[PDB]
């Protein structure tokens, strides 16, 4: 490795773009950079953000586990875009559809647990009763004090 | 029969 | 699209993958196989009724809305076979597939283990490091000017010389080891 | 359950608040009510230590069958008479509390049909 | 007829949707052929060393020693301060520590407050 | 501290008069009884603070940051006899010197009686450690990252300087065992306020602070392995000893200074370890986390209860175990694969089970595993910043969170997965791999058994 | 001896495969219908509920007025 | 379509390669060449040895500090005597029948 | 558990289930018997060939691997190549 | 070794559902060529499994006929 195999500053004439296009070892209609607006991408190629886990897994890949090649250039986030990680395949369901149905139910069970917690569900029975003024010792009463009585009669 | 090598690697050390 | 040896997908492939893609997700969407076998060739009539197509626009348009067709109507949890990518044995024996320069590695007291193994490892070893650079003089002789087109390999043309990359493919491990 | 219904989908001036009821006296409608008598002694139940939801009106059962259940081990098919026993006498007191239910939902009754008079008349 | 799938950035379009596989177009062909090429030269190139009896090593790959000097070494000589990474570098990076500033200190007097007047309950709080 | 100070000298003429093969097992072995002799300083007591002479005490807070240190010497001379393997003989003995030298003035430093000979000791620790990295760090990084290493601590240390006779003006003294006594409170005012930041901005840089850590992740990832684990088990925990004894004199006035520095650092063990979650580099993975754990250990100077420095004080020593064992396994691929690029080398748990096992067991310290003393001392430290404001326990919840996923990610990331393809020269593991990396797990899951003497002077 | 694998059709049992199979599903069977013999009140019920309408005003004190 | 006639030739060759690899696979009759190298012994060694330990244990090292061993005091009920006084429980109150 | 495929049981189930196909005569039927030139079948019975061959012996057949298995000896020879037979 | 495939005459699809898909495809002029494929699968050991109600109902006879018994031995038991 060398320097003129390093990355290098944001490509600005087209002499430039087509260098760093071999650089990194791509074609120059297909590379584009990031925008130069400062945040530190240099002439770094902007893959076209997908995770690893679209690509072709019956290909021969060289990297098989990372269904990656050698001398590809490597998406600026491949260390996120691996399988074991954030995946941006096609799902059967729209993306908004699948948010819409989520936040629905979610909202719509909460909701639900709400109005069941102000109309509570019982039985036609009184109170449980107690002797020994609803049990005022067991529940840890001190002796000194007397309580009131609370007297429970037959029915 | 038909026994297969298993290759694995150094367990010696 | 994608592929080792061609840079494109015909139309006719596109249409044949597209056909396998349809059964696959038609057998999961109709688990048992008198009433699968009965939507599949009413699938084959779908496909044989637009095949003698000779109009490669109108062709193209039938195989576009019919993946939309597919899209609109495909199993969410299709059947995936165990070793295929995305099945439950997937890629699972992996780690059982040790390559096999580990065994030079070995300590000579396990390589007396198995003293027939590494004398026939020796000449397999002496074979491929004999190979090698008639092999590497016969990819340079035949690749023309700016590299390789496709990904093809060449195969061997004379005889006592073996085809051109052929250990890693060869000396591959299996697949339950 | 459809005291649920009565209660939400009706008034509840007319059906008892389950955390506030006896609303009523226990004396107003009894002439000399005779009161609960607790069998099971308050050491006696210490002794056997019973969890404080089941020290209620009928632990004197529940003392006998745990009795006969530490006594007839390992044979633990041997006290189903005292365990239906304690069961029964739970079913009683159960009954007993479905009483207190009707008796206030039938005063609130009364109380309703007082004031429905009472704007009537007056 | 049937919904139209709407791709998202984290559910990216199907390859069988997309409108710009089916080009038949030569422009289309020489770009995948070149594509191709690319793919298949640096292919020969990585395996003529990762076939070789001679070699016992690493294979070194200048796209991954790019991305890593890419991912670090050559971020600041590529950096302008502007406005974007100003209102970035502001937001970012005192904005949390104020808010939580805030938060602490709030919660702070609040509990100091309620334990110089005797009203936090704290009998048997003596681990500290 | 007289019968500790001498032998670490006398290895210096067994390391220039040892013949040219004996010069690692002789300086090796004798370090080892060093190690062996660092135990009487276990002569602790209650009430009492174990007082040599006018020049050298211990308390149970210098004794297990001084065992540490002398058992980390024969660790350093074991990791670091295979790369300078291919040396000279005499820039080996200076190596070798190097070490012994900053371990001479390491073990001089925590047992400081007087402040200023703490402070002489303290910047004495910064030119062997400088040498080692500028002159026996592998890449180009290494001139500048012993630019930042110097030049943020002495930027840091000048005005503790000027703190610290300034205390010897006004006070009479700078000894630790007087100023226990004759400590007045420091008020509010602008200048105790700059008093404050004098005395603590130079442990801040050391420690490092959230904001200040950007000579770590050159100075550790630049450095030789031997460099690498004195960096990150001795030279971080410098600056929380200094935190511990400075502040005795910054009362009340830290009860109101401590606040920036501690939401610093309660986001910047949140950043940090985020940080770690997307690191290329595996070495530099390691140097985050350590900014990562000495947050805590920050936090809990700061807050200063009773369960903090017993929290902080094991969190140090179990991270200066679990540290320096992250950077040996980490040299164990880098002396394989030749690249620091975690990426590279993955599935090697199929071909190095046993150090496999070691990179699990270093990965489960990391996240703390309880019962471990990395658990005891992170846990020490939640219970006191709960005790300090109960909305800390979502940022240090996040962060044991954020934690155990760079640590089973650098896990799965280096250990699983299928092995690369073209790399071919991965060897078994040596004898000496092994023992080292057993060197520094088995002392850290014993100290599990009987942790009360890793928890400071007040246990 | 062993199974050894069919193609395409039924494959080989054993005997006591199928004894076993038989055995406890008649244990299932004699459990549920023996345990519904004696307890039947677990699944049906054990006490009878009372009716509070068919409840007079004189056991629950309703004084007319 | 199918192959060409030279990946036909260069799928031929390299199957005869792997197959004679495979077959070299196999192991030997005589390998692996080793080198040189009571019945109710399981219920001896790990139980009633550490039934021993652990009770020779927790009697003189566990048990001799307090509350170390803390156990929950025994039920009593009423008809019970007690072994360490002699003490006989005076039974309940008679029943008011139900059934 | 999974006995060991044999070329001779491979061949065996794979013209086992070509006989099974009504589009083929079993009489007519080799192992070098080219589905387009020979058995004269379409592209889609070349698909459905493979699908058969991936419900018989429980392994997917990829399509760039599906579109060149033309005559039942390749297809044979793929599942030796995949299954690693006689070793 | 050699494991003897047994014929594939014998899988005629006649007395099967797939002779009613056959019928149902012939309706319209459509052809199944796989359904002898299928066609093992409905047929010898395989063909006639049992309902639901005769999956639950396994071991029922033989476990009421261990209640009766059983019932049986009880009431001469307690006499
Ligand atoms: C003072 C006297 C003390 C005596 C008692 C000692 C107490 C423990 C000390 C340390 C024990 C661990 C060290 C050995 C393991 C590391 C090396 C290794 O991999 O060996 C595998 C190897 C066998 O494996 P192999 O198949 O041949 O090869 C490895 C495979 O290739 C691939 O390997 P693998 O992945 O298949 O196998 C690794 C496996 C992988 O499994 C795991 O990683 C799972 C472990 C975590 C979950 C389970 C444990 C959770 C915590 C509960 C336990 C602690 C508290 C229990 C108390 C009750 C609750 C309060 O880990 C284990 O099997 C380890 C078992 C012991 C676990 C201890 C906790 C380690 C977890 C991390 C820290 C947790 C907190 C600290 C706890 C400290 C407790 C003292 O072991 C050996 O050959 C043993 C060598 C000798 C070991 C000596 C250990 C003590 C040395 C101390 C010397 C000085 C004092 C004198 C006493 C000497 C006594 C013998
Ligand atoms: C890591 C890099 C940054 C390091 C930052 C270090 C801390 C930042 C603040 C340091 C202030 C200077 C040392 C103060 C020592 C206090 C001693 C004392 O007696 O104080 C009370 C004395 C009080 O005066 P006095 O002691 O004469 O009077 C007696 C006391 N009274 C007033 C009550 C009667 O304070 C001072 O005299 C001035 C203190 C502030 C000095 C401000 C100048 C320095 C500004 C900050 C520079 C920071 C580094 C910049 C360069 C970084 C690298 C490029
Ligand atoms: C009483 C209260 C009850 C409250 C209940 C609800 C509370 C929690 C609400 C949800 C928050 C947690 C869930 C969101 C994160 C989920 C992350 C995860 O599971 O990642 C798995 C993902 C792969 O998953 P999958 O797609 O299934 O893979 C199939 C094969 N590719 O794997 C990956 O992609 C790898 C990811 C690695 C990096 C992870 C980064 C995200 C970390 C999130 C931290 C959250 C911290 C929360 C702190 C709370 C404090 C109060
Ligand atoms: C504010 C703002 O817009 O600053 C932009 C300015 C450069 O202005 P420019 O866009 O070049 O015209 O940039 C500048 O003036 C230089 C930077 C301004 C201050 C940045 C404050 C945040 C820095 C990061 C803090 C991290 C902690
Ligand atoms: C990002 C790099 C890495 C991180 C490096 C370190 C960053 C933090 C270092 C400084 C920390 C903040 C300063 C100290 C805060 C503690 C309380 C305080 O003094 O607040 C500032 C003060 C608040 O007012 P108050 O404290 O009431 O004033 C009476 C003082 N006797 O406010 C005022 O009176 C107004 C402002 C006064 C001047 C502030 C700036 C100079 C002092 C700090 C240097
Ligand atoms: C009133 O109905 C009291 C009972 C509890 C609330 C209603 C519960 C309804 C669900 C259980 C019975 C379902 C009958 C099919």
């Amino acid at each position: 490795i060398t320097k003129d195999m390093l990355p290098g500053p944001y490509p600005k004439t087209p002499e430039e773009r087509a260098a760093a296009a071999k650089k990194y070892n791509m074609r120059v209609e297909d590379y584009e950079p990031y925008p130069d607006d400062g945040m530190g991408y240099g002439d770094y190629p902007k893959l076209p953000d997908r995770s690893q886990q679209e690509r072709d897994p019956w290909y021969d890949w060289d990297h098989p586990d990372l269904r990656l090649n050698w001398g590809e250039p490597m998406h600026w986030d491949l260390d996120m875009y691996i399988r074991n990680r954030v995946d941006t395949s096609p799902t059967p369901v729209n993306w908004n559809l699948m948010c819409k149905h989520l936040f629905g139910f979610v909202a719509f069970m909460l909701f639900m647990f709400w109005v069941g917690e102000t109309y509570p569900t019982y039985q036609p029975v009184g109170p449980k009763q107690y002797p020994y003024n609803n049990l005022y010792l067991e529940r840890g009463g001190d002796p000194n004090k007397e309580p009131e009585p609370v007297v429970h009669y037959e029915i | 029969g038909k026994r297969l090598f298993i290759i694995k690697p150094s367990g010696f050390y | 699209a994608f592929l080792p040896s061609a840079a494109y997908l015909t139309h006719q492939q596109k249409v044949l993958q597209l056909y396998k893609r349809a059964l696959r997700h038609l057998e999961s969407r109709c688990v048992h196989r008198d009433k699968y076998r009965y939507f599949a060739c009413l699938l084959r009539a779908r496909f044989d009724e637009h095949k003698n197509e000779k109009d490669m626009v109108k062709a193209t348009q039938l195989l576009r809305e019919a993946e939309k067709e597919f899209w609109h109507g495909q199993h969410p949890q299709p059947y995936i076979f165990p070793e295929s990518p995305g099945g439950t044995s997937y890629e699972r024996y992996e780690c059982y597939k040790v390559p096999e320069w580990c065994l030079d590695d070995w300590h000579p007291s396990e390589k007396a283990m198995y003293p027939d193994y590494f004398a026939k490892r020796e000449q397999w070893k002496k074979l491929r490091r004999e190979s090698w650079e008639r092999e590497v003089k016969q990819l340079q002789e035949e690749t023309p000017v700016g590299g390789p087109r496709t990904e093809a390999l060449p195969p061997a043309r004379k005889q006592g010389d073996l085809p051109p990359l052929w250990w890693h493919i060869v000396t591959r491990p299996r697949e339950r080891p | 359950g459809a005291h649920l219904a009565r209660r939400y989908l009706g008034d509840a001036s007319v059906e008892p608040e389950p955390l506030r009821m006896p609303t009523f006296p226990p004396d107003y409608g009894f002439p000399e009510r005779k009161e609960r008598e607790m069998v099971a002694t308050q050491q006696e139940m210490n002794d056997a230590q019973l969890v404080l939801q089941q020290r209620d009106y009928c632990a004197h059962y529940l003392i006998r069958f745990l009795k006969c259940k530490r006594d007839s081990f390992p044979n633990f098919l041997a006290c189903k008479h005292e365990q239906h026993d304690w069961d029964y006498c739970e079913h009683l007191d159960y009954v007993k509390r479905m009483k207190e239910f009707e008796r206030e939902r039938r005063l609130l009754q009364r109380k309703k049909r007082r004031e429905q008079r009472e704007a009537d008349m007056a | 007829s049937f919904p139209k799938y709407e791709p998202s950035r984290l559910a990216s379009l199907p390859t069988t949707l997309d409108p710009a596989e089916y080009d038949i177009s030569s422009e289309t062909r020489k770009a995948q052929a070149e594509r191709l090429a690319i793919r298949s030269r640096l292919k020969r190139e990585y395996q003529l060393q990762y076939n070789d009896p001679s070699r016992r090593g690493v294979v070194e790959d200048p796209a991954l020693i790019r991305w890593t000097c890419a991912r670090s070494a050559n971020v600041y000589p590529n950096f302008r301060p502007n406005t974007k990474t100003s209102l970035l570098g502001a937001l970012f990076g005192i904005g949390p520590l104020i808010f939580w500033y805030y938060v602490f200190k709030t919660d702070r007097d609040r509990k100091e407050k309620l334990i110089q007047e005797g009203k936090l309950d704290r009998t048997f709080n003596i681990s500290y | 501290m007289l019968k500790y100070i001498i032998p670490t000298m006398m290895l210096m003429p067994l390391t220039w008069l040892s013949k040219n093969s004996m010069i690692w097992i002789n300086t090796t072995l004798h370090s080892l009884l060093i190690s062996l002799t660092s135990l009487l300083l276990l002569n602790q007591f209650g009430d009492n603070s174990l007082n040599f002479s006018l020049t050298f005490f211990s308390d149970s807070l210098s004794t297990p940051l001084l065992i540490l240190t002398m058992w980390l010497l024969p660790l350093m001379l074991m990791a670091s006899q295979h790369h300078l393997s291919k040396e000279n003989l005499a820039r080996k003995k200076l190596f070798i010197s190097m070490l012994i030298l900053l371990q001479l003035f390491l073990i001089m430093t925590f047992t400081a009686t007087e402040l200023i000979f703490f402070y002489i000791m303290f910047e004495a620790t910064l030119v062997p450690t400088l040498i080692i990295i500028t002159r026996w760090g592998n890449q180009t990084e290494r001139l500048n990252a012993g630019l930042y290493f110097l030049f943020y601590t002495l930027a840091g240390s000048l005005p503790l300087l000027v703190a610290l006779i300034y205390i010897q003006n006004t006070m009479g003294s700078l000894n630790f065992l007087i100023l226990q006594y004759w400590v007045q409170p420091m008020p509010n005012s602008w200048s105790n306020t700059f008093m404050w930041l004098a005395c603590m901005m130079a442990f801040m840089v050391k420690m490092p602070l959230y904001g200040l850590h950007l000579w770590l992740p050159k100075a550790h990832v630049e450095a030789p392995i031997a460099g690498s684990m004195v960096l990150a088990a001795i030279l971080l925990k410098l600056g929380g000893y200094g935190m511990m004894r400075i502040t005795l004199l910054l009362n009340p006035i830290t009860d109101f200074m401590a606040y920036p520095f501690i939401m610093l650092s309660l986001w910047g063990m949140i950043m940090t370890s985020s940080i770690c979650l997307r690191q290329t580099d595996l070495k530099s993975l390691i140097a985050y986390s350590s900014v990562s754990h000495m947050a805590l250990v920050i936090v809990a100077i700061l807050i200063q209860t009773p369960w903090s420095y017993m929290g902080a004080t094991a969190l140090m020593i179990a991270h200066g175990l679990t540290s320096s064992m992250l950077f040996c396994l980490a040299n164990s691929n880098y002396e394989r694969v030749h690249s620091r690029t975690m990426i590279l080398a993955r599935g090697l748990q199929t071909l190095l089970p046993l150090m496999a096992a070691w990179w699990l067991l270093a990965s489960l310290t990391n996240l703390a595993l309880p019962p471990s003393i990395n658990l005891i001392g992170e846990l020490f430290v939640v219970m006191s910043t709960f005790s300090w404001s109960n909305i800390t326990i979502i940022l240090m919840g996040l962060n044991m969170v954020i934690t155990a996923l760079y640590s089973l990610y650098m896990l799965i990331t280096t250990q699983r997965g299928k092995h690369t393809h073209h790399i071919n020269n991965i060897l078994p593991s040596f004898t000496r791999e092994n023992a080292l990396m057993s060197l520094h797990m088995l002392p850290l899951l014993l100290l599990s058994l009987n942790p009360k003497i890793i928890l400071g002077p007040l246990y | 001896a062993h199974i050894e694998p069919r193609y395409r059709q039924f494959p080989q049992l054993t005997r006591s495969q199928v004894i076993q199979a038989e055995f406890f599903s008649a244990t299932m069977w004699f459990w549920i219908l023996w345990r519904f013999w004696h307890d039947s009140d677990a699944v049906l019920g054990h006490f009878p509920y009372p009716d509070p309408s068919q409840w007079t005003d004189e056991e629950l004190g309703i004084p007319p007025d | 379509s199918g192959y060409t006639p030279d990946e036909k030739l260069r799928l031929q060759q390299l199957r005869e390669l792997r197959r004679r690899w495979l077959k070299d696979q196999e192991l030997s009759p005589r390998e692996p060449v080793l080198p040189p190298r009571r019945h109710s012994i399981f219920a001896f060694t790990h139980v009633l040895i550490p039934v021993w330990i652990i009770h020779y244990y927790l009697k003189y090292h566990v048990t001799t500090k307090p509350y170390t061993i803390v156990e929950k005091k025994p039920r009593i009920f009423p008809g019970d005597t007690i072994l360490e006084t002699g003490e006989v429980i005076p039974p309940m109150k008679e029943f008011p029948d139900q059934h | 558990d999974a006995p060991p495929l044999t070329l001779e049981g491979i061949k065996d189930r794979v013209l086992y289930v070509l006989k099974l196909y009504d589009k083929i005569d079993p009489e007519k039927l080799s192992v070098n018997s080219h589905f387009m030139k020979d058995l004269g079948l379409d592209s889609l019975d070349q698909v459905e060939i493979i699908m058969a061959m991936e419900d018989e012996f429980g392994f997917e057949i990829p399509d760039i691997d599906a579109e060149k298995l033309m005559c039942p000896q390749e297809i044979v020879d793929y599942i030796a190549d995949k299954k690693d037979v006689y070793e | 070794s050699k494991m003897e495939l047994p014929d594939y005459k014998q899988w005629k699809i006649e007395g099967t559902p797939l002779e009613t898909v056959q019928e149902k495809l012939a309706a319209r002029g459509l052809r199944d060529p796989w359904g002898r494929n299928e066609a093992w699968r409905y047929m010898g050991g395989f063909a006639n499994n049992v309902s639901f109600v005769g999956a639950l109902l396994k071991g029922f006879k033989w476990g009421f006929a261990a209640f009766v018994v059983a019932v049986g031995a009880e009431y001469y038991l307690e006499s």
